DNA sequence: TTTTTTTTTTTTTTTT
DNA sequence: AAAAAAAAAAAAAAA
């Protein structure tokens, strides 16, 4: 049956196989059936000999295009095929997808949308055709009336942003978007449904959803995908938190989401600024609910990015003294504890941070080691050798020191790197007091030199320079 | 030192892993390629050397160089991951996850580096050891049909060269069906753009050409392109076939050994004149010559009748009677004459490398046919300067795209290596008793490849080293005969005392001593593996004198080889051949007291007479002038007495001619001569 | 953040 | 009368 279709398929085009055409007017389900029974390359061929023999110049033929794409497109899906011919008749519906008129395309495209909303896409590789279709209303000059066809796209695009998504393809409508040349509102349209779609999905399918987000983001929209999935996490760790009044599926999986933060502020130096900006605590001085202990464990990752390392440490030292400001003017008077009710503080969250840490996120923990010596840097004494410039830094300095004790009990591995560096500021400066360093060193020694007899030969490097060293230093 | 600094020492310094990855990515951010180079082997050893976790920082860290990128950070890290791929596939597999997310970064990325990209995504991707993550074949697959099935021209070149570097790598009978599949493919979304479908045949003929890979594919596709090929444009030698034309079509340029009343001869007139397909013609018999090469091993015995066939071709007579009309038809000329040039280049890049006797006649004759075709198309263009008949080369031009200087290098086809073959044979002289300009062509052609080279897409896929190594072959002990020749040809010249003859061989010989020069000038000779190939090379040159003395020191063969190369100064006819031969004799002289040779060599050329054609003192122009009196000043021993004999000299020019007793000394030249006397005078 | 040096471009003058 | 060469001024990059 399909012989004589390659027949007057080889030596001419639109003079016989049109006339063929017009013999065999139904029945073409079956035939392709068939036909993917026996072999998919000889489904190819016939694909191209019909294609060739029905231009889009003549009317006739462009019906038996639209009825053989409706076939491929339900059994691309609803056949189980072999994955060569799945993915021939793709390529060959893709290619030839561009001769139209609008409202084929069009047609086309409502009925890629009320399949999607309903129809069960069985696999739902059928999709890879939809940005194309798209693509050629963006280029399709020829004028519609209801338009122009970039509006029949933006009016399609609303259309399936504002119906409803099955749960099994948010992955794969957000894959497709990212070949669809979109302005800013259809992409801003985009994301806010797929953020939408995060609570109603497994935990594990969250992860790859936030990495199509996060390469579609560099259209418009990078406020919007941060702000979502900072805000998202942030109400689970809440409810976590309450539920212990999944935690190696939650750790697990904000130790993914904060890895594709950290690669996607790597390749695109802006994502990392919107970042910075979004969670700055300084805004004039108010303390924001931006931060959280899993916004503040994105922020100690980003740290190892080389340029926003100085500028994110800063930023979480003046959001560690903004607190306890606060809680020191609420803490000395009655009438603002009647009417603020009682916030978590961002000592509390990093405090909270050190302990989330222990599973498998040594890409925070280099950070924290970094604020420790920080906040202790910065805040210790000078004033011996008053309430402002003593109690919001006192309880900075002794906020790093416990960072310090509580990230070198669990981490195994940053024993030598607080230990060295503590007997490193205790041995050389010993000019400017240095009392914080030995009551976080005695904390260290005293909490389990049985955890000190692996990590021993920084103290004995530091027994041959006890001579030069002040009395009391030594003493102490 | 860094390779015996990491060799020795990766224990001290494995626990400083992160502080070197910090270092080398400033040591890519620089300019100064040596630099870039230093900072690419700290990645290759941090990456060799250092435990599982490095590693994985490593390939994280090239993979946003490429991505966040400039052009050389990219090209550097581009061949990092090759290197890393070569040296280690299976730790390079593991990270098979941050360079599949690569393809979601293209659009920074040049398509000189998509062609090293999707190499690199390939040879990961095709190793039988881990078929279980094959994700990245189908994100290939994806993005390949994405690009393939676009209208935009800037995105099917990419899908182009990812879909057929994606066959070449797969290529070492399911895997054949998997080949053949995704070519048709391309060849599908390739034929309704033209220059589509061009660079489709011309990017499928460079993996012919570099990559020989399992011939299981090219015999499936060759006993298609062959019958394509003689369908598409193959016609029955009919005079006149049908169409109205306003022009005498005819079949021309037929070799005529060959009997007219035949069968092939090639359509071009009606097929331009129905796009107004002939576009592709060089690159699809550029394909048919290498399948053909591939399957008979060099044999083109069904294809030698391509060589000889006449072309259906206009009258094209130089058209000086038809003016008054630089219309549309103008361009049809001028697009016909260009078309069937890098037709016949391509023919004679065919038939170049064949041994047999009368077919390197036809190969002569249709070197002279192309010569005969550029003098015509360079009065076409004398017509009109406006009318550019845009085809580059599709590698690079087409992508800056989407007088005869230009399109000499750019514009055709381009030649190669072995068309230098032909020069074995030996010139004649059709005024004294292969032409001279059928000389002049190739080595016009090979001088700007050796310049290109050592100081052009099919060539630079060639190593330099191979490329000086097949120059001392198919140059030296060929062109000294056409050299020694020449020489003959001018002293009868001299002892005569037409004008094109003479003309044409004094660029000849102008050609032959700039090539000497960007030969013997080679960089690659200063390193330590190369002298022996100078051990080679001025052994021939001292082997025109006499042979015998063999196994001798190398100043020796240097004063043997200047000793035979001096003598050449009686015989120049112009001034720039003169500098080269000058400046070759001293970058020759610099491998080993030698100064008295050049000081005397540039008296000699300052007292010739270098006669006064216009134009021939227009070829005495101020820089040529300006360098060759800072040879004879730098090289002189007395430099300050060398100035007392220009200043004595200096004056005599006002006394006898309003021209001297010491030529190239006018009123003009004396501003050229007082700069370089003062200027040297300072130094 | 500032200064110097090199490279490129533009104009002017001289020559054919 | 047009073309080529040379110098000077301005821009850009590096310490």
């Amino acid at each position: 049956m399909d012989q004589k279709i390659l027949s007057l398929a080889a030596e001419k085009t639109a003079d016989k196989l049109q006339e063929f055409l017009q013999t065999l007017r139904e029945g073409d389900l079956t035939n392709l059936l068939q036909n993917q029974a026996v072999k998919g390359k000889v489904a190819g061929a016939l694909l191209r000999a019909i294609f060739k023999g029905s231009p889009c110049s003549e009317e006739a033929g462009t019906l038996r295009r639209r009825k053989i794409y409706t076939c491929c497109i339900q059994l691309v899906e609803s056949g189980d095929l072999q994955k060569e011919i799945v993915s021939e008749i793709i390529g060959l519906l893709m290619l030839e997808a561009h001769h139209f008129p609008g409202p084929l395309l069009v047609e086309l495209a409502n009925e890629f949308i009320s399949a999607v909303r309903e129809g069960s896409l069985v696999n739902g590789k059928s999709l890879e055709l939809l940005p194309i279709i798209l693509t050629v209303l963006a280029t399709k000059k020829e004028n519609l009336a209801y338009l122009s066809g970039e509006e029949c796209k933006k009016q399609l695009i609303n259309t399936l942003c504002s119906g409803r998504w099955d749960q099994q393809y948010v992955i794969q409508l957000t894959s497709m978007f990212k070949d669809v040349p979109l302005t800013a509102e259809e992409v801003e349209f985009v994301v806010e449904k797929a953020l939408s779609m995060f609570s109603k999905m497994n935990l594990q399918e969250i992860p790859p959803l936030v990495y199509q987000l996060l390469v579609l983001s560099s259209k418009g929209s990078r406020k919007s995908v941060l702000e979502g999935i900072i805000a998202f996490f942030s109400a689970l760790d809440k409810q976590h938190n309450e539920e212990q009044s999944p935690s190696g599926e939650l750790r697990h999986v904000e130790g993914t989401i904060i890895l594709h933060i950290v690669f996607a502020i790597k390749l695109d130096y802006e994502l990392g600024r919107e970042l910075v900006k979004h969670l700055k605590v300084g805004q004039q001085g108010d303390s924001n609910n931006n931060l959280s202990p899993f916004s503040i464990a994105l922020l100690l990752s980003v740290t190892r990015i080389q340029r926003f390392q100085d500028q994110v440490l800063d930023l979480l030292k003046t959001s560690v003294v903004k607190s306890f400001k606060d809680l020191q003017l609420l803490q000395g008077s009655k009438f603002l504890q009647n009417l603020v009710p009682h916030r978590s503080y961002v000592s509390t969250m990093i405090l909270e941070v050190v302990k989330n840490s222990v599973h498998s996120w040594d890409h925070v923990t280099q950070g924290l080691v970094e604020l420790g010596f920080i906040l202790m840097d910065s805040y210790g004494p000078k004033k011996v050798l008053p309430s402002l410039s003593r109690m919001p830094n006192q309880h900075a300095c002794k906020l790093g020191a416990n960072i310090l004790l509580e990230t070198f009990k669990i981490h195994e591995m940053i024993r030598q790197e607080i230990l060295e560096q503590v007997l490193n500021r205790v041995v050389t400066r010993a000019s400017s007091p240095i009392s914080h360093f030995l009551d976080l060193l005695s904390n260290i020694v005293m909490y389990a030199p049985l955890v000190l007899q692996n990590c021993s030969s920084k103290v004995t490097e530091a027994f041959d320079y006890l001579s030069f060293l002040p009395l009391q230093t030594v003493q102490r | 030192l860094l390779q015996s600094t990491f060799s020795v020492h990766y224990l001290v310094l494995k626990d400083m892993c992160s502080s070197i990855l910090s270092l080398a990515q400033s040591l890519l951010h620089s300019l100064d390629q040596s630099i870039i180079s230093f900072g690419s082997l700290l990645y290759k050893y941090a990456f060799k050397f250092f435990d599982t976790y490095c590693q994985q920082e490593v390939v994280g860290a090239l993979v946003t160089h490429i991505c966040s990128g400039n052009e050389a950070e990219v090209d550097t890290a581009l061949d990092v991951l090759l290197e890393l791929v070569v040296l280690n596939p299976s730790a390079m597999m593991m990270n098979a996850v941050f360079v599949k997310g690569i393809l979601d970064y293209l659009d920074n990325i040049s398509p000189q580096q998509i062609r090293k990209l999707f190499y690199v995504l390939s040879t990961l991707a095709f190793s039988k050891q881990n078929e279980a993550s094959s994700h990245i074949q189908d994100d290939m697959h994806l993005v390949i049909r994405k690009q393939l099935s676009s209208t935009v021209f800037k995105y099917k070149l990419i899908g182009i060269i990812g879909a057929v570097t994606m066959a070449g790598i797969m290529a070492a009978d399911e895997q054949c069906t998997q080949v053949t599949s995704l070519l048709q493919l391309v060849h599908s979304c390739s034929e309704q753009s033209p220059q589509a479908s061009a660079l489709y045949y011309d990017e499928f003929a460079n993996l012919i050409q570099h990559e020989k890979l399992d011939p299981k594919a090219l015999e499936w596709v060759g006993q298609t392109i062959c019958n394509d090929f003689q369908d598409a444009f193959v016609v029955d030698s009919c005079v006149v076939p049908e169409g109205d034309f306003p022009f005498p079509v005819k079949a021309l340029y037929g070799l005529e050994e060959y009997d007219t009343q035949n069968g092939i001869a090639i359509n071009l007139l009606p097929l331009l004149f129905s796009q107004d397909s002939p576009l592709c013609l060089a690159p699809y018999f550029r394909l048919l010559r290498l399948c053909v090469e591939r399957q008979h091993n060099g044999n083109l015995e069904e294809i030698d009748g391509l060589l000889d066939c006449p072309i259906f071709l206009t009258d094209l007579e130089p058209g000086e009677k038809l003016e008054s009309m630089s219309a549309k038809e103008r361009s049809f000329m001028c697009s016909l004459i260009f078309l069937t040039l890098n037709w016949f280049r391509e023919i004679v890049n065919a038939f170049c490398q064949e041994t047999s006797p009368e077919m390197k006649g036809k190969v002569l004759t249709r070197l002279k046919h192309i010569v005969e075709l550029q003098i015509i198309l360079e009065k076409y263009l004398a017509v009109t300067p406006d009318y550019v008949p845009p085809l580059g080369n599709f590698d690079v031009e087409t992508l800056d795209i989407t007088l005869l200087l230009h399109n000499s290098h750019a514009f055709f086809r381009e030649l190669d290596i072995e068309v230098f073959s032909i020069l074995h044979c030996g010139l004649v002289t059709k005024f004294i008793l292969l032409g001279p300009p059928e000389l002049l062509f190739l080595l016009e052609d090979l001088s700007q490849k050796l310049e290109s080279m050592l100081t052009f897409s099919h060539l630079q896929q060639r190593s330099a080293q191979e490329i000086v190594h097949c120059v001392f072959q198919l140059l030296t002990p060929m062109c000294n005969h056409l050299e020694n020749i020449h020489n003959y040809f001018q002293c009868l010249a001299a002892e005569n005392h037409k004008v094109q003859e003479y003309h044409i061989m004094s660029s000849c010989y102008q050609r032959l001593l700039q090539i000497f020069h960007g030969l013997f000038a080679w960089s690659g000779f200063s390193q330590p593996e190369n002298q022996n190939l100078l051990y080679s090379a001025l052994h021939v040159l001292s082997s025109r004198l006499k042979q015998g003395e063999h196994s001798q020191p190398l100043e020796e063969l240097l004063s043997q080889s200047v000793h035979y190369l001096q003598n050449f100064h009686q015989s120049i006819p112009s001034f720039q051949c003169a500098l080269y031969l000058i400046r070759l004799l001293m970058v020759i002289l610099e491998k080993s007291q030698n100064k008295e040779k050049i000081a005397s060599l540039a008296r000699q050329f300052l007292c010739r007479v270098w006669p006064s054609g216009d134009k021939e003192k227009s070829n005495i122009s101020n820089d040529q002038l300006h360098a060759l009196l800072c040879i004879y000043l730098e090289h002189t021993e007395s430099i300050l007495k060398a100035i007392e004999e220009i200043a004595g000299v200096g004056v005599p020019e006002l006394i006898n001619s309003p021209s001297s007793t010491f030529p190239t000394l006018t009123r003009h030249t004396f501003v050229v001569f007082f700069r370089v006397m003062m200027a040297e005078l300072e130094k």
